[PDB]
């Protein structure tokens, strides 16, 4: 194939034997695509009907005005620009926001029945509430700190059915309350009674009846339950003897009487079971009527109301069971017809029938107050009153919220045909939850699954941004309605009919005091890419931890593509928090998906389909590494499929989907594993965390054995720049790199030129550094979409974590006793773990009542040792080393009525320092940090005083603005010369000169841009910071620490093999072989048989073969070998052992000799998840670099010299160092500060507080006989004033023995016992 | 108390207190001015919730609320409500003279003694210096000892090493679950900022080396000095408080040298040599011309306690190994030979500890306790055992089972489509068909990983215990059993499910060869199930030994 | 909520209303941004 | 009865007039509240207006859960400047 102008500098040996049909799409598609659709910045006049920006206006303005003649119409909205720039916004503390202005007119009318006589009047509104408008790579700039707002994985709007069998029910056999969950508000319930009944409820209320909610909503009472069991019609000629015979009721059913139907024959005994052979006569037979006994139908109740034709009245009330008195009627009334129910046994029973005599209603007039009982007893509403009342109160669309997706799960479960059903409930959705929750009970059916996919929806930030400027109109309506029904439009504006406070305010909060608006972490660029693919199931309107449990914290079948399984972080929230597959992507509706392979019995379809959770059940899903007969047709007998959500095994002719990467099953941070199939599932999800949580180093690394996912995380990630457009690199420097666009990828007519600006070192959220490094060189063309710079912990475009150490597998000494690490002190001389971190130190100066704060030059009380470093503002020079404890800035504060003590004035007079009224209130650094300050920023209020240093770092701001223009113009300066000059002496006169105006016309429209642009920069310095009232001038600095590595640091490897280093041993101790290389890494192998995870040692197995094969090219390349000697051993190792490459594609004086320096430090390997390299062929490029086939060598030891009596395990395997260091973890305390009520230790003073002393180690002291000990630390240590004061002073005086006194804890618990009118006492 | 500009910040009984003052002085007024009852009923009723309200709140009296969500914290509410003044007492209290750190194996430490930072040690132990360098004569006044800590000047280190020498601190680990989660030990000066803790005390502690802090704390009063060397000592609950058996006991570090030294083989070098004392084993093994294991016959001379006050010596020659005989040399005088002449597994060291225990002593035991792990160290590093790729060896009849087990299931799947057996009666056929082949894999693959190793004596072809590292880490119980050797060579087997039943197609491929896609699905849904159950076992066990407690504390 | 079609059948009625209007004898303002009245 | 350091009858009744010039003239048209625009609607000084908003006292409440987790008080993290260690 051919090479880009990154992939020519460095090849990786892929060991992938699938083939692949779909790259990995776009990672951050889930952020972006979802912000796009609510805000729709490129649009025509005619707007998108989705539910983002667009439908908020769409909604809540078209409101005409009560008791007046007003109406406000919504026409449109544009968004502005925004007034600063992406990377201007960090260091400002701007929000990044964008203006819109909603034009909306104001209507008037004449309250004549009839909208005559209006007066349009449109006006643009100013911007009423300013949208965050997120940047390119899915983060929200937010008061200068950019944050991620994950999605959220909530309960999608419907019915749930189940079992819900417990102990509420003391039996097996058990019905589920189908609980109809809205979209917001307005909760509905369906119970059923364990007495054969229903009893539905609401949110809050009791337990209420099913009977009366039939007949209040119009229906009949006879005809509904007729509907719903069965209905059976039967004629009496004057005596009621007749029975309509069903054939399907009367299959299963015992009948006791005998019959003598046939002409002559018996069809049933007395008592006997019919078969399906004489049940079948009945259908041939073609009879109807037939002689049945009077005494049977005493059981089955009447359906509908029986009225006699003789008598002119209802003889017989509907739901009435037959008595012996009531059959003497019958005889005497000679009704012509009769309704009976036909009810068995082994059928589903009448719940309905039974439940309709309940409480007596049946009746339409009867039931709409029974309702009203429920809903307000004893109100004032009428009982006719409040049955329209109630009709109209859930049925109002604002109360109760049905999305569109929820109406469509509400149709699809009880089996509608309408499947965009309306916002209000319909009669016809009644009677479909009737005959589902009872059909559950009898079990005749399934049941549905909570917990599924399929019921699960993801809430992006398109849809979360969206519902908080629907609340935030919604609250501007209620506020502008009255204002203007009293006024009208003749004496005012749209702009002052309505306020736009609301709107800021509601989205103001969304985006900095919500627990889905989180802190970004950027330690990692990998940790950036799986903070945006997460999907949390917290958050507001949501399932919590508390209410988790035990059956959403587990896998289920359908996350098979959508959710990976072994993504979840371990704590108190394991489970709940997931993280996106690699190739997953929302639905419409908001359902996860993921593609497949339509697969047919004679060809592999070239078709590609996103499947959802609910459409998965259909059709039979295979693996991803079926084998083929290179025709497209499966060779083997026996695949594995899960059609059913069951992992069994089928047959090839009933396939029909096919995955298409085994790597859609793991996210992005479970597929950067190699030889994950190896790794037990639990060290696989511990290994993905650490990953996460790993410290760019100094040096970035690349990984000798990768997988191949990490050139597409450093690009998606965004950390390194990439080419927008083609072309020729002009000029590479260390700050900037700047393009000459190609003549063919230009869109307008002139040359074009692009300037990329690369982050020098800045802070990150966690401390941390993050700088770019150009890649490129001066002369070379680039294609759309080459790496020119790389970012942070990034190697050539790929991702380095961390580093690959020589490691040996052997117990050393007991430093690796348990999970330490014996280290060398090469690993330290060489700087590899070696990281810098970027502290901030700000200082305000606010106004005290008594005299504001200013920052100086002069404290009380120093010397010239701590003044040396300031400058003649008062802050310290930029590069100068601040050791622990010096002063940054200078500020004093000034102080009244001191009241010194008469015996400090005697000693000021000993020197002779002057008394001033001023306190020292400085910015210094704490106690053990030490760094470098790199860079200082001032803010000052917009017209306030500056100090000597603003304007200083003012004029260096102004002239690197300056020196970008110039060469901006520089440039293209150039570009017209050899355009102008090449088509002068190649091939009229005039047409010569008029060509010379156009183009000088186009340098003379960018230089009148050069002078906005330099115009603009001047005005944003000048233009002063809005900060928080009370707060004069702002100064903050940076310091830079570079902490190397040291006993105590955590360090880990990517297979969830975590441990802390216990030594750092020379390198004469270390084990070392027999040509005198050391290693680096002594682990111990006892850690292996324990946790299963045999990747650890087959990455080391392959690590020794990639560094092998480099050691041959480097002394190959050192020898002067010709290039026919260099293409025939890489192709020995591309294109031998497998997967599979392609060489003699480039030059070999120029890209082949490049290719192998790369190649020098080791050869880079690519093993996926589950297509990765097998046993032989780890062991076909051991052989192919002259070392064991096995993987171990004898090793010496460096203390004593002799030869170890068992071979060991070595090679080379990459290590990450997490950000775990003791810097932070060290801590003592002997005194300090102490708390106001309580005295107790605590923190505020530049350190911290004390251990705390719980209960459980109170037991440990009390199972000891250490009394002592215990009153000691309870009394002496903390809560005495008298105590530890007095303790000080025993142990400096020698002697020591006790200061109980009283503890304050109770002391104050006696003073609080007797403000409650309790007297407590001592009675001693 | 004020604030930071100017803003005060007061308590929830200053507006309580001021809103009965009120009510109070509108209240006295009010009789004064012969008011008639239907005013002044009123007012007496607005001074009872009041006072009620001042009192405690969620009573029929609703608390006040202003410009602010939470209702309000009166004076009950001060002692009750799972965060009273009383209750959160109880539950924690930060003391002084404390710290934490990073814990880090200590190889070289005795079991009485453990590493202390310098950084620490001189925050810890401030006021003892303070105290020194005035009773030496180094500083005049305390003001200008402490500026003499401040400058860290080198004769403050020599007066640090002073108070430090025989005062004991205490660690103890985060979560202490009995009584061995505090121990004493003598603080040693130690260069870097991570605390170097005993690999043996890591048993009682429950502490790994992945990253966890140990918290610090100083006895101040010699009372507490006493009862931290007497009673909270390291080298004194060398026993369990809950058995009889010994909680220091050499881990998987130690038990794997102490196993492949006494390990007898059958050929090896200095095979049938005779020595005639035990240093002259040491002698032969130290220049190379014996092997660690081989059989040879030492004469050795041991005591016997086995009589009542008498220590009486003898003198024998015995027929065992090189290893077993330089073991003997740390045995203490009171054991005889037989208790070294096996192959020194887990069960059989803590077997010997104990019996130690009971002869010799304390002080005899805890110097016996030290050369163990001084001599599981050495010899564990001499031998560089190692595990790699060729180490979980398959059994070339794996094959032939599994190939046999799914034959016989597709005759069962036959009859499944033809009406002979139901689904529950298949179930239970394939169920309890693969649970017999996952049996008869594992029988067949510790029966090659055991007895692997041959060799060869003047000619021939014997079979001897197998000296793998794979099977030699689950003889020894140091790390691993026969469950999880059972996943790396053998079939995995079946896999559970969080409903509760048992998925039809098992695993029939290990973590050597690797799982499939679908194979490695299935793997997580027990594993994900026994991570969150970890969850449940901190929180529902600590409420039983919280119950425990206070019932039988009296 | 008031999301789609709660308010959806007004706007028709609206829209029909300002038709007529415009038809004939309609004219629209241009009324600045910033205006107090 | 409304605040917690009482204001005598002499001060408080001027201080209801800057809170009611400051409520109109943040309404007037998309305002932000601000001292600065209020001290020339009343033809105050920049010093007198300073001192007219500040003297509302406001006083906050020690026993409130700082954050979203209801696990830690104000007053059990604040300390005392009259004693010392
Ligand atoms: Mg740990």
């Amino acid at each position: 194939m051919a090479y880009s102008y990154t992939e020519k500098k460095r090849i990786r040996k892929d060991f992938s034997k699938l083939p692949d049909v779909m790259d990995v799409p776009y990672l951050l598609a889930i952020q972006l695509d979802s912000y796009r659709e609510f805000l729709q910045a490129g649009a025509t006049k005619e707007q998108f009907r989705d539910v983002g920006l667009h439908a908020a206006f769409k909604s809540v303005f078209p409101i005409i005005s009560y008791s007046g003649n007003a109406a406000l119409e919504y026409v449109g909205y544009r968004l502005g620009e925004p007034a600063f720039d992406v990377k201007e916004c960090v260091l400002r503390g701007v929000t990044f926001a964008v203006p819109l202005r909603v034009k909306v007119r104001l209507i008037i009318f004449d309250r004549e029945s009839s909208n005559k006589a209006i007066k349009d009047i449109k006006e643009q509104e100013v911007y009423m509430g300013e949208i965050p408008l997120m940047t390119e790579n899915g983060t929200f700039i937010i008061n200068g700190t950019e944050r991620v707002i994950v999605s959220q994985l909530h309960r999608s709007p419907g019915v749930f059915f189940d079992h819900d069998r417990g102990k509420t029910h003391s039996s097996g056999k058990l019905l589920y309350s189908a609980r109809i969950i809205p979209y917001r508000g307005s909760w509905l319930d369906f119970e059923f009674d364990p007495k054969d009944c229903v009893f539905v409820r609401i949110d809050r209320r009791r337990k209420l009846p099913a009977s009366v909610l039939l007949r209040a909503l119009g229906y009949s009472t006879e005809e509904i339950l007729n509907a719903f069991y069965a209905t059976n019609v039967f004629h009496i000629k004057g005596e009621t003897l007749n029975l309509e015979l069903v054939p399907q009721r009367l299959r299963g059913e015992v009948a006791s009487i005998d019959i003598k139907d046939g002409s002559g024959k018996v069809i049933v005994e007395q008592g006997r079971r019919i078969t399906a052979r004489h049940i079948n006569q009945l259908e041939k037979a073609g009879v109807s009527q037939l002689e049945v006994p009077f005494d049977y139908l005493i059981g089955r109740t009447i359906a509908k109301a029986i009225v006699h034709p003789a008598t002119g009245e209802i003889i017989a009330e509907c739901n009435t069971e037959l008595t012996l008195d009531l059959l003497a009627k019958v005889a005497k009334a000679q009704v012509v017809r009769i309704e009976t129910l036909y009810t068995n046994d082994i059928d589903c029973g009448p719940f309905i029938s039974d439940t309709l005599k309940i409480d007596n209603t049946s009746n339409q007039l009867e039931a709409l107050v029974e309702i009203y009982r429920m809903m307000r007893p004893g109100e004032p509403p009428t009982k006719e009153a409040a049955e329209t009342l109630f009709g109209n109160l859930f049925f109002s669309a604002e109360r109760y919220d049905l999305s569109a997706v929820g109406r469509m799960k509400f149709n699809r479960r009880i089996g509608r045909t309408e499947i965009e059903g309306p916002g209000v409930l319909s009669k016809e959705d009644i009677i479909d939850v009737l005959k589902t929750l009872v059909d559950i009970r009898n079990g005749k059916g399934i049941v549905d699954d909570i917990d599924h996919l399929g019921n699960r929806r993801v809430r992006c930030v398109g849809e979360m941004a969206e519902n908080q400027f629907r609340v935030g109109l919604v609250r501007v309506e209620r506020a502008v309605k009255e204002r203007l029904s009293m006024a009208e439009s003749e004496g005012l504006m749209p702009q002052d009919l309505i306020n736009a406070k609301p709107v800021a305010a509601a989205i103001k909060e969304f985006f900095g005091s919500s627990q889905l608006s989180q802190f970004m972490d950027q330690n990692n660029p990998l940790s950036e890419i799986t903070h945006k693919r997460r999907v949390s199931a917290l958050g507001p309107g949501g399932l919590t931890r508390e209410r988790a449990g035990f059956e959403v914290r587990d896998v289920h079948p359908t996350h098979y593509g959508r959710v990976c399984p072994i993504e979840t972080p371990e704590g108190p929230n394991i489970g709940l928090i997931n993280s996106l597959a690699t190739y997953a992507r929302t639905n419409k509706y908001g359902f996860l998906e993921s593609p497949y392979r339509v697969v047919k019995d004679s060809l592999v379809t070239d078709e590609i389909v996103f499947l959802s959770a609910i459409e998965e059940a259909d059709h039979v899903i295979a693996q991803a590494s079926a084998t083929l007969n290179e025709k497209g047709q499966l060779v083997d007998e026996l695949v594995a499929v899960r059609h059913l959500n069951e992992f069994t095994v089928k047959a090839p002719e009933d396939v029909t989907l096919m995955d298409v990467s085994p790597k859609q099953v793991v996210s992005v941070a479970a597929s950067l594993i190699p030889f994950l199939e190896h790794d037990d599932a639990n060290r696989a999800l511990m290994g993905s965390n650490m990953q996460r949580q790993a410290v760019p180093t100094l040096r970035a690394d690349k990984p000798l054995v990768g997988t191949g996912m990490e050139r597409n995380v450093a690009r998606d990630s965004g950390v390194c720049v990439v080419a927008r457009r083609g072309g020729v690199i002009d000029s590479v420097d260390a700050s900037r790199v700047v393009v000459r666009v190609a003549d063919d990828e230009v869109e307008t007519g002139e040359a074009g030129v692009d300037i990329y600006n690369l982050t020098k070192y800045t802070r990150s959220n966690q401390n941390t550094c993050i700088n770019q490094r150009p890649l490129v060189s001066k002369g070379d063309v680039v294609a759309r979409g080459d790496i020119l710079a790389d970012g942070p912990s990034t190697d050539m475009g790929e991702l380095a974590l961390g580093q690959n150490m020589r490691v040996a597998f052997m117990p050393w000494n007991g430093f690796n006793f348990e999970d330490s690490i014996c280290l060398s002190e090469r690993v330290v001389q060489e700087d590899r773990f070696t990281t810098i971190h970027i502290q901030e130190l700000t200082c305000v100066a606010r106004d005290t009542k008594l005299g504001p704060e200013e920052i100086t030059a002069d404290i009380p009380n120093v010397g010239e040792a701590a003044l040396n470093k300031l400058d003649e503002a008062g802050i310290v020079y930029v590069g100068a080393e601040v050791q622990a404890g010096d002063i940054l800035v200078g500020k004093v504060t000034p102080k009244g009525e001191t009241q010194l003590t008469p015996e400090e004035k005697l000693l000021r007079a000993i020197f002779g320092e002057k008394a001033s009224d001023v306190k020292d209130t400085s910015l210094r650094v704490p106690t053990g940090t030490k760094g470098t300050v790199i860079d200082v920023q001032v803010f000052t209020r917009d017209g306030v005083e500056r100090d000597s240093r603003a304007l200083s770092i003012e004029k260096m701001q102004l002239d690197q603005i300056r020196k970008d223009l110039n060469e901006e113009f520089r440039i293209v300066e150039g570009a017209t010369f050899e355009r102008l000059r090449a088509a002068l002496v190649g091939a009229a006169d005039d047409a010569l000169n008029e060509q010379l105006e156009k183009a000088q016309a186009y340098i003379s429209d960018r230089r009148q841009l050069l002078d906005d642009k330099f115009e603009d920069k001047k005005r944003k310095l000048q233009q002063g910071d809005d900060l928080a009232p009370g707060v004069l001038k702002i100064v903050k600095v940076y310091l830079a620490i570079k902490r190397r590595i040291q006993p105590g640091d955590k360090m880990a490897g990517r297979h969830g093999n975590k441990g802390v280093v216990s030594v750092i041993m020379p390198v004469e101790d270390m084990p070392h072989d027999a040509n005198g290389t050391p290693v680096d890494i002594v682990l111990n192998p006892l850690g292996v048989p324990s946790r299963m995870n045999v990747g650890q040692i087959l990455e080391t197995h392959l690590g020794l073969a990639a560094k092998g094969l480099g050691e041959k090219i480097n002394r190959m390349l050192e020898e002067q070998r010709k290039v026919a000697e260099l293409r025939k051993f890489l192709h020995e190792i591309y294109n031998e052992i497998g997967g599979r490459e392609e060489n003699l594609d480039e030059l070999g004086d120029n890209e082949i000799l490049a290719l192998a320096k790369n190649l020098r430090g080791g050869v880079p390997m690519a093993t996926p998840v589950f297509d990765g390299a097998k046993e032989r062929e780890i062991k076909a490029m051991l052989k192919l670099a002259d070392l064991p086939e096995s993987g171990q060598m004898r090793l010496f030891d460096g203390r004593t010299g002799n030869q170890f009596e068992r071979p060991t395990t070595v090679g080379y395997m990459y290590m990450l160092k997490l950000n775990h260091l003791v810097d932070d973890k060290m801590h003592a305390r002997s005194t300090g500060s102490y708390s106001l009520v309580t005295q107790q230790p605590l923190g505020g003073k530049a350190q911290f507080g004390g251990q705390r002393f719980g209960e459980m180690e109170v037991w440990a002291l009390e199972a000891y006989g250490a009394a002592y000990t215990l009153q000691e630390m309870l009394t002496v240590k903390s809560d005495d004033v008298n105590g530890r004061t007095k303790m000080y002073k025993n142990i400096v005086d020698g002697d020591h023995r006790m200061e109980a006194g009283m503890p304050e804890s109770f002391n104050v618990l006696i003073k609080e016992i007797r403000s409650l009118g309790i007297d407590i006492e001592l009675e001693t | 108390v004020p604030l930071d500009g100017g803003r005060f910040a007061t308590s929830d009984l200053n507006d309580l207190y001021r809103r009965v003052i009120n009510r109070n002085n509108r209240l006295k007024r009010l009789l004064d001015l012969a008011a008639p009852d239907i005013i002044v009923r009123n007012e007496k009723r607005m001074l009872q919730e009041a006072v009620d309200a001042l009192l405690d709140n969620g009573r029929r009296g609703r608390a006040i609320t202003g410009s602010n969500k939470r209702p309000l914290k009166s004076l009950a509410d001060m002692i009750k409500g799972k965060q009273g003044r009383f209750r959160q007492n109880l539950l924690g209290k930060r003391v002084d003279y404390s710290g934490r750190s990073v814990i880090t194996v200590g190889p070289t430490l005795r079991l009485h003694q453990c590493g202390l930072p310098k950084k620490m040690a001189l925050e810890l132990f401030k006021p003892f210096i303070f105290g020194k360098l005035e009773g030496r004569g180094m500083a005049t006044t305390i003001k200008a000892a402490k500026k003499m800590v401040e400058r860290e000047l080198p004769e403050v280190w020599d007066v640090l090493a002073e108070v430090i020498r025989e005062h004991p601190v205490l660690l103890n680990r985060a979560p202490t679950l009995h009584r061995l989660g505090i121990q004493a030990f003598e603080p040693v000066l130690i260069e870097g900022k991570a605390i170097q803790l005993h690999p043996l005390v890591c048993a009682a502690y429950n502490a790994d080396f992945d990253g966890d802090q140990m918290a610090v704390h100083v006895p101040l009063t010699l009372e507490a000095q006493l009862e931290a060397r007497a009673l909270m000592m390291s080298t004194n609950n060398i026993l369990s408080p809950a058995n009889g058996e010994p909680i220091i006991v050499p881990s998987q570090d130690v038990v794997m040298g102490l196993y492949y030294m006494t390990r007898e083989a059958i050929n090896a070098k200095g095979e049938g040599m005779a020595f005639a004392d035990l240093q002259e084993v040491d002698r032969a093994y130290r220049s190379g011309q014996a092997s660690l294991h081989a059989r040879v016959k030492v004469r050795i001379n041991e005591k016997i306690k086995g009589e009542d006050g008498q220590l009486t010596a003898n003198t024998r020659i015995v027929d065992t190994t090189v290893g077993r005989a330089l073991l003997f040399q740390v045995v203490p005088a009171g054991l005889p030979f037989d208790v070294v002449n096996q192959s020194m597994k887990k069960k059989a060291i803590s077997k010997l500890i104990n019996h130690c225990y009971r002869v010799v002593g304390l002080k005899d035991t805890v110097i016996f306790a030290d050369q163990l792990m001084y001599t599981g160290f050495a010899y564990s590093t001499i031998s560089g055992v190692s595990i790699g790729v060729n180490d979980f060896v398959i059994p070339d009849e794996k094959a032939r089972i599994i190939n046999a087990a799914t034959d016989e299931v597709k005759e069962i799947e036959s009859q499944y489509a033809s009406g002979l057996v139901t689904q529950g009666e298949k179930y239970n056929k394939v169920i309890d068909l693969w649970s017999k082949a996952n049996d008869e894999v594992s029988k067949a693959m510790m029966a090659n990983l055991s007895k692997e190793k041959v060799v060869d004596r003047e000619g021939k072809e014997v079979d001897q215990e197998s000296f793998n590292s794979m099977y030699m880490m689950a003889d020894s119980g140091a790390r691993g059993s026969a469950a999880q050797i059972r996943q790396l060579a053998g079939m995995r087997g079946l896999m559970a499910k969080p409903d509760g039943s048992i998925i039809e197609t098992p695993i029939t491929a290990n973590f050597r060869e690797g799982l499939n896609v679908l194979q490695y699905f299935i793997s997580t849904h027990g594993a994900r199930k026994g991570l969150a159950d970890t969850a449940l076992k901190t929180a529902n066990s600590g409420y039983l030994t919280r119950r425990l407690v206070d019932v039988a504390q009296d | 909520l008031p999301s789609v079609e709660a308010k959806q059948k007004e706007r028709d009625a609206l829209a029909k209303a300002m038709e007529e209007f415009l038809s004939r004898g309609g004219k629209v303002q241009e009324i600045e941004p910033n205006v107090v009245a | 009865q409304t605040r917690t350091i009482r204001l005598p009858i002499h001060v408080v009744k001027e201080l209801n007039v800057y809170l009611r010039a400051a409520r109109e003239l943040t309404h007037k048209l998309d305002h932000e509240p601000s001292p600065e625009e209020i001290a020339n609607l009343l033809e105050k000084p920049v010093a007198e207006v300073k001192r007219m908003l500040g003297l509302n006292e406001r006083v906050t409440s020690v026993d409130v859960s700082l954050g979203p987790d209801s696990d830690k008080t104000l007053l059990d993290t604040l300390t005392d400047d009259r004693p010392t260690d």
